[PDB]
RNA sequence: CCCCACUAUGCUUAGCCCUAAACCUCAACAGUUAAAUCAACAAAACUGCUCGCCAGAACACUACGAGCCACAGCUUAAAACUCAAA
């Protein structure tokens, strides 16, 4: 548990801990943003809204 | 009476059926390269009518083929037949 | 040429070698992750044992032996115990969907042993035995 | 009694296990072997494999056809024509 | 009727391999059967590892018989099959080409279930 | 001697095209969004297409384009309804301009 | 309830037992979508014909009687006391 021959090590372990938090962070921004889906579900319910289902006679 | 009233008859620009890729074609469980076409590369397992694409009619024959193939010892069952990797690729699935 | 995920097959002239060695005589890592262990037996393709290690030969006891980091340290041990013995490439063969399914390999990858080919062995029955009762939870 | 390290066997590209491991997973899941060896760990009795399938099937259904309509009405997205209208 | 007897044998040589037929071809004639031929499909590593008669077999030689025999003589025949060393493996199908292959027009078309709930407002 | 309706009909361009499916029609585009140009066929809806990168400039309103017409009308039943659901807009595919 | 081990049992053969939320709780046959469609929910409303069943709850898949290879059983199956509900 000496640090200074650890360093290294050490170093690494951080860099991957302060990417997993930036990355994190980085998802709910994308999460917001909706990229990765075709759609995100409040748009998706607006167009559903727009053209709704019609199992009733009218 | 009116002569460019419309007249009863049957559609004529209806499409031919699709036809399944095996229609008209008989299947038999000694046909192993043919079999091996609608099953797994990696597990073995028979592919679907969603995959395969066939009718109910050949995939039942193709399925039924495939067991008899596989309990009779002409076909492997845990894995595609590694002769027949590179044949056509007649089912619709991607796994890479 | 292209890659092919296939592998290949014996009996038949493939130009892939591996330190002049054929994919025939590759040795073998069997990885059985099981839910609550990891084990981890390297053979030579003659069938030969040179090592082996598990989450409980590395001192993991009880539901710390069923973890990833368990799995990873006993690769880790698999792997040096198997350089000692002189292998380099290895086709990793693992049945069981346990936590130590992947871990292990990658403690394989850390301990110096390069993955050539990667295998699946679950046991799946067609409809073999009677597996036990479901718990209720 | 089969030949061994032809089922279920992915060669890896360049030392890419990762890429390797994620195609036999990915393999494995389309075919159904993941599933299969998890509803295997125990034993599902008929009447609760039934109403299992019954249920997958079911949502298999809903979710094609939602699929459908999100997709036919997807080109509908645009921008608004009309606006202030 | 008309049977196909798709029969698996022991990798022998040649002369093994002949006695072996001739065999098989004499008792399905005496136990009525009408042989119409004789189809070889070649020498091939099987596709499994088939444990027969407390050997296990790699490679096999892949027959057919194409025959008419009585009913009766099925059993009879599948009996010697099972007696013999000889073969590795040997099923009696019903020959294939007997099932006439009845025409298909086409992939008709399913077209969505309607009506299946009552159109009062939910 | 008064043309009926039937004569009418049996005589009309849209009758004589049979299946609109991969039939060259030339539409008229009469309204812009952006991007997006509404293009009017001679049919009862007009089809709505993305400007294409190539000579994206070109297209104006009342320019005349040559379309590959897919649906006169894009309909479908969906699971549980009881009429179809249609977007009101054609299916076409524009291919360009028309001199 | 969770974990481990094991037995009856699950399997085969020869007899029994004859019960299930044995329910798709939606009878068989023929026909209609016309309207006056329609308590509610459910899986739309109906018509002709026939058979079986039902008539407040609980007592009660009970008692007695009877029949059965069944003997702590199964089928058929009440009544008295009680309540204004169920
Ligand atoms: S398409 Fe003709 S039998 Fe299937
Ligand atoms: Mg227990
Ligand atoms: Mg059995
Ligand atoms: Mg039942
Ligand atoms: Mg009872
Ligand atoms: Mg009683
Ligand atoms: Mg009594």
């Amino acid at each position: 548990f000496r640090d200074d021959a650890c360093r290294k090590e050490i170093q690494g372990f951080l860099d991957c801990a302060a990417r997993a938090q930036e990355a994190r962070k980085m998802r709910s921004i994308q999460e917001t943003l909706g990229e990765s889906g075709s759609l995100l579900p409040n748009k998706l319910n607006k167009l559903l809204q727009r053209f709704p289902n019609k199992p009733y006679l009218s | 009476s009116n002569e460019d009233l419309p007249i009863s008859m049957e559609n004529p620009y209806k499409e031919p059926l699709k036809k399944c890729i095996l229609c008209g074609k008989h299947v038999d469980y000694k046909n192993v390269q043919l079999l091996s076409q609608f099953v797994s590369p990696f597990t073995g397992c028979i592919y679907g009518r969603h995959i395969t694409g066939l009718c109910g009619k050949k995939q039942k024959e193709i399925t039924k083929a495939i067991k008899r193939a596989q309990i009779m010892g002409f076909m492997p069952v845990t894995y595609k037949d590694p002769a027949y990797l590179k044949d056509p690729k007649v089912c619709n699935i991607r796994y890479r | 040429t292209k890659f092919s995920i296939y592998p290949p097959i014996p009996g038949e002239e493939s130009s892939l070698r591996w330190a002049g060695k054929k994919f025939e005589e590759i040795p073998i890592a069997h990885i059985k992750a099981s839910h609550n262990n990891t084990q981890i037996q390297v053979v030579s393709a003659s069938n030969e044992p040179l090592a082996f290690a598990s989450c409980g030969t590395e001192g993991f006891r009880n539901a710390k032996k069923g973890t990833g980091i368990a799995a990873q340290t006993a690769g880790i041990a698999a792997a040096a115990r198997a350089k000692q013995k002189g292998v380099i490439h290895i086709r990793v063969v693992v049945k069981g969907l346990g936590p130590g399914r992947l871990s292990a390999m990658h403690g394989l990858i850390m301990g110096g042993l390069e993955v050539i080919s990667i295998t699946d062995n679950t046991p799946i029955p067609h409809n073999g035995c009677r597996p036990r009762k479901a718990r209720k939870l | 009694k089969h030949l061994k390290f032809i089922a279920r066997t992915v060669m890896v590209q360049e030392g890419n296990v990762e890429s390797a491991y994620r195609t036999l997973n990915r393999i494995l899941t389309m075919d159904g072997l993941i599933e299969d060896i998890k509803h295997r760990r125990y034993y599902e009795k008929p009447c609760r494999r039934r109403q299992r399938e019954s249920y997958e099937r079911c949502r298999r259904i809903y979710n094609m056809e939602m699929a459908r309509k999100i997709n036919f009405l997807m080109r509908k997205n645009r921008a608004d024509p009309w606006q202030g209208c | 009727p008309r049977y196909e007897l798709a029969l698996i044998l022991k990798a022998m040589q040649r002369p093994e391999t002949a006695a072996t037929l001739k065999r098989t071809i004499e008792a399905l004639m005496d136990r009525g059967a009408i042989v119409r031929d004789l189809e070889n499909l070649g020498e091939r590593a099987l596709p499994y590892r088939i444990s027969a008669h407390s050997q296990q077999h790699n490679r096999g030689g892949y027959f057919l018989v194409d025959f008419y025999a009585p009913t009766a003589a099925v059993e009879s025949m599948v009996e010697h099959l099972s007696r013999d060393i000889d073969v590795i493996r040997g099923n009696i199908v019903k020959h294939p080409l007997t099932q006439e292959l009845k025409e298909c027009e086409g992939i008709v078309p399913v077209p969505l279930a309607e009506k299946l709930y009552s159109t009062k407002k939910r | 001697n008064v043309e009926s309706f039937a004569s009418m009909l049996r005589h009309s361009p849209l009758t004589q095209m049979g299946p609109a499916k991969d039939k060259l029609v030339i539409g008229r585009i009469f309204h812009i969004v952006e991007n997006d140009l509404y293009i009017d066929f001679g049919g009862k809806f007009h089809c709505v297409c993305r400007r294409p990168e190539v000579d994206g400039e070109k297209y104006q309103k009342g320019t005349r384009v040559r379309l590959r017409l897919l649906d006169l009308e894009l309909t479908s039943r969906f699971l549980g309804a009881t009429t179809d659901t249609t977007v009101l807009e054609a299916n076409a595919v524009l291919l360009g301009i028309q001199e």
